[PDB]
């Protein structure tokens, strides 16, 4: 014991935590899906080293465990990234992010028109990839549009 | 019972092979042995938050040939001079407990299927959200294309117009991908040709398809020739001038076309069909107007009544 | 025969409560019973010379429901491009020999009166003039307290909003101002508080009400909560909205009224009322609205058939 | 003291960091004031009882020291919370969030009609106090309305 | 340069009690010895996004006295009828590359203000921005009472009409409020009051003001009568009629008037003032609406010269 | 006597290299010694038939600024608002019987044209007829690059947008084409390209010139990069959405540009220019605009002098 080098944090208590998440883009996940609409701890920390090129986000919640599913549902905006819901002081679970068949009340139908917009709705869309980008169709407008294009006004 | 009951009407892409053939069915049995009492007592709201009176008319009057009575109205631009003065969700909520069934048309895309989860049990029929669906026209289309041809497979197909921005096409088309044999022939200019997810969506099902410059190659080829308007505010004076009276139809053109071809407009026209036409044998772009009565009636019966068999 | 037939409905103000209890158990009866038929054969003019379709449709559909048969108009703003081609009597007159009755809406007040001396046996049935009466909204509002709180005596009802110049209301708390027990709660803003002369005529019949600021205080104690869309053009952008979003009526605002509590709104709402309410079971805004069927239904009826007993 | 503590609230590396939050009051913070914005590190806590134990949120950033003037606008949400300047577990300074004489950017005048809306211009307004309001002036369309009236939305 | 060369002119609030002084002085020195080239060679765009012919003419001419040249446009143009065209940044951007001086009344309250963050080096002067600022009315009301009373201090102000929305008002009784023993007596239907806002900042400066239901009452001593008008859509078409009592000045009640007194009104005038008043002496709506074009006049000055010679 | 003193001004195409240049030298000699009689006791009629206050501004500011008197007219006025009321023919007859000068704008190309052969010596500007010419537009672009760059040749000019329907694009690239080595760099939608038409041009003067998808790829070497905006209208409202791709400049795509490049735009702007741009010393689209004072000016100075020394 005692080498040379400094630290503060380590994987701590319960409840679903995540792991690997883009610069810029953590805060994000917390805002769109509302992960804060409760009292649970729900501490994290950006732009922090854990394995990468440059950066890297992580998350930590407790008491509450996603669903084996609400995953997908969150995966496109972290690439790469893992969960391991955390069971009863630790490592219990190892998901990762896969293609959900559809994505709600996140996006928007980029269709100045696309009926959804004064209107009170959940916006709904189309999973689809194929090589240079990934597809979506307007489930009101039936108008298919790239990722992209999609994530932005 | 049947298939289609207590249903709603949205987008012809959700459309079975089954359903379309039994709609169709229907048509040309309620076409053959009119029964103008099977919708007695049934109330159905004409909405139309898009005025289409052509449309309303055809509509409601295959809403009258059933003995079922009709209420609505033509919300048109000097009634839509509300912008932010009741939610489509909260009309649709609220019509919907008056009526049995909804028949709406819309200016924009959404619609129909937005009622949908608004409407209850209350079915309705989208008579043409924005520019996305308008199945109603599709079936006509269709209708008048079996009834004339016999079948709707292994037919060659010639679509001439306005190709780009043609929705009434765009549906029709993939309609026909549903059934097999069938050669395709879209003749329109550059800046207006078919889109390319058509063409994919008939490159995936193996299905034949080649693109002209004048309908007067393929003419001699063709069983169903179909006319689409173009518009001059889709180019420019000059632009168009230099070609409108290029892709438009006339008499002396169908010389060497089939006895059984015949020439379609889900209408109006204006210029692409010379008046000369209209006297020819192949013209039957009315006989498909009147069409769109057993297509719109049948749709009515079969979501209203719970088993039918002529 | 039934005491009202051959009659006209003009202002609420003139209906006994026998008269009223008649249309509601009419109602009532008219909808566990649908009669298809009983108006067979009468034509009634749904005559709108300002336009209102919501209503328009509604009583329209009642017309249907019983079998009789419709013809009118909605002479809107680009129908009344005349200020004098044509007097309202005239028109009355003409009008009056072509049908049976006469379902009328007016811009402006006494309208419905006046065409009663000019109709000749012909029944009027005012939908609304001007800022003056509208039966038909009353009645529906009544019919649907009943049916949910099974009396319309003894009841605490809530009245927010504009309810300064809200005519459905001042009628409403007339209408219930005729039933014993009941205590009233208005809570509007200052400058669109209830008016004097009907505090006064609740005065008069020693009827209990208090005015609050917000609905919070009384929602615990209410049975009704009916919701008025205030306007923003009866204040002033910054007043309005510095109260607007006050007297809203949001879904977390329930959390301690009655199981048999229900909130009403004679539409159309916008602000009003918060989207997440319309899932609470307080909602009947709407059941509301389909219940103005049985209510316009049962009035047609009463009117134009002799004897009825269902 | 042995009796009873907390795992959570640490102290460690240079940079200037706050204190005392309240709750579910904290999260609306880092994105009203335009935070993550940076790639810089910072590790948050939300739903921890302080040594104040008013269930509060939390901060943590990493070498962006702080000043007077964001400061101040810190008020309204958190009133009573603390920017102590830190160089590694250094509070070589502090201070506290006096309610500011401004505003900009970050609020939205309740005037349907006030041109601030449609125009490529920041929100500005005033602040004074009341009884139990604090008035704010939208800076352009000239309309004074009460604080809870403006954060309602 | 004086103090107001090169500054912008939106709010009445923004002008300190000496600069007021300034204007004034300015103003009726340019009614003594007029300055037809003083404004020579300069260029004024007179902008009217929300269109208003007499504000127009009143400032316009009050611009081609000075020489200056005029150009511009009333209302709605390049970006509509009331939709999208562009940001009004942008438009500001673009004239004022282009001319000396911007003059423009909107519709929305800040226009003028966002305006100046904008115009570069370029004046901009509010013709009304909506509910909001006006400063050439109280500027060209206040000359007006300077000139018929001598004095703007020790005076007895008399405010009639709508107080609650009058714009022209609440900054009238804010600008009198930058002078001594200046007495207030407020007239108006409660409904309309005025705002509490106005009279907090009228004790916080002890300023004594005191409300009335009738003219008559401080008829008396008044050496300002200031008539504004209610327009019908202020109130019920009948709540107006009822309370329409005295708010509207008949010459009737002109006889233990003031000499000196005055009756103004910044117009369009209506019915509040009755025509036979228009004969006696104390008419001066009409005066004060030409003084306006000096107040106007010397505003321009101001701005654009700065050793004001006069 | 100059080039063009009593010359009509219609197409960019009547004007000679030599031509532009004098212009040009004008323009910014009256930039910095401007002449405010040069146009004394000259009176032009501002014709708008084709209403458009921002033209109409900066010409008749670029009218005043010479002490010219104007008068005119915008929309459709003694004719209609779109249908019968006389010629232009018999219009410029009548008006050119009393003004020094005809400055039009039109809504059908040729309009100017039309009227020259109707203006006896009275000249006439062409302010835009249609999908024709716009000469004061492409003449304003040239001289704010000219004065931001010091040549008008040997340059890299981009061309975003909607190339296809650009009126002031054409002509921009028709004129630069009057000069030696410059390079062409267009980046538009597919649906939108620059005409074949004057790319042909482009070739047959040995003009170099390379198309794009993306603003990125050529933003490197560009001197002067020409933005434009594409309205929804030009393509279906989700088309655009989808290739709205990089054909709106924002800031952060602007590091390693060129220190002398120059962003123009005719305006107004909608999307394509996000705000954050007007801040870097690249956005010249503002002094562009305000710059068409001085070319216009300039015109109307060549046109009505002849030995125009300044
Ligand atoms: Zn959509
Ligand atoms: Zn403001």
């Amino acid at each position: 014991m005692t080498h040379d080098n400094k630290l503060q944090v380590e994987a701590i208590k319960r409840g679903t935590v995540i792991d690997h998440i883009p610069a810029q883009i953590g805060f994000k996940l917390l805002s769109l899906f509302k992960l804060t609409e409760t009292d649970q701890r729900i501490t994290i920390g950006l732009n922090l080293p854990s394995g990468e090129m440059g950066r890297k986000d992580l998350i930590k919640i407790e008491n509450t465990f996603l669903s084996e599913d609400q995953v997908d549902q969150l995966a496109l905006y972290a690439p790469q990234a893992t969960v391991n819901r955390i069971d009863n002081y630790e490592v219990v679970g190892k998901s990762r992010p896969s293609l959900p068949e559809r994505i709600d009340n996140v996006l928007v139908c980029p269709n100045s028109n696309c009926i959804s917009h004064a209107e009170p709705v959940s916006s709904s869309f189309a999973v689809r990839k194929r090589a240079n980008d990934i597809a979506l169709k307007c489930k009101y407008c039936e108008k298919e549009f790239s990722h992209n294009v999609v994530l932005a006004n | 019972a049947n298939p289609l009951y207590q249903k709603h009407i949205i987008s012809i892409n959700d459309l079975s092979r089954d359903d379309l053939n039994l709609v169709l069915a229907t048509a040309a049995k309620l076409k053959a042995n009119p029964q103008p009492e099977l919708l007695k007592h049934k109330v159905i709201a004409s909405c139309f938050f898009e005025a289409s009176t052509r449309t309303r008319l055809s509509f409601e009057t295959s809403m009258h040939r059933l003995g079922a009575s009709v209420v609505g109205f033509s919300d048109s631009a000097n009634t839509s001079l509300g912008k932010k003065g009741e939610t489509l969700a909260d009309t649709i909520s609220v019509i919907s407990t008056y009526v049995d069934a909804i028949v709406m048309r819309h200016p924009q895309e959404g619609a129909a299927r937005l009622a949908t989860e608004f409407s209850g049990n209350v079915p309705v029929l989208n008579a043409g959200d924005g520019s996305n669906q308008h199945p109603t026209q599709t079936l006509l289309d269709l209708f008048t294309i079996q009834e004339t041809q016999g079948r709707l497979d292994n037919l060659h197909v010639a679509m001439v117009g306005d190709l780009k921005y043609g929705r009434t096409v765009h549906s029709l088309t993939q309609a026909l991908a549903k059934f097999d044999g069938n050669r395709f022939y879209f003749i329109a200019p550059d800046a207006l040709a078919m889109p390319q997810y058509i063409l994919d969506m008939l490159d995936e099902k193996g299905i034949a398809w080649s693109l002209h410059s004048s309908i007067e190659e393929v003419m001699a080829e063709v069983d169903i020739l179909y006319m689409t308007r173009v518009q001059k505010e889709r180019l420019d004076p000059s632009e168009y001038a230099n070609v409108k009276a290029q892709f438009v139809l006339r008499a002396s053109d169908l010389h060497n076309a089939k006895a059984n071809m015949k020439v379609l407009h889900p209408l109006p026209r204006v210029d692409e069909i010379a008046t000369d036409v209209d006297k020819t044998p192949h013209a039957w772009y009315f006989q498909q107007a009147g069409n769109g009565i057993f297509a719109r009636q049948a749709l009515l019966a079969l979501v209203l009544n719970r088993d039918l068999v002529l």
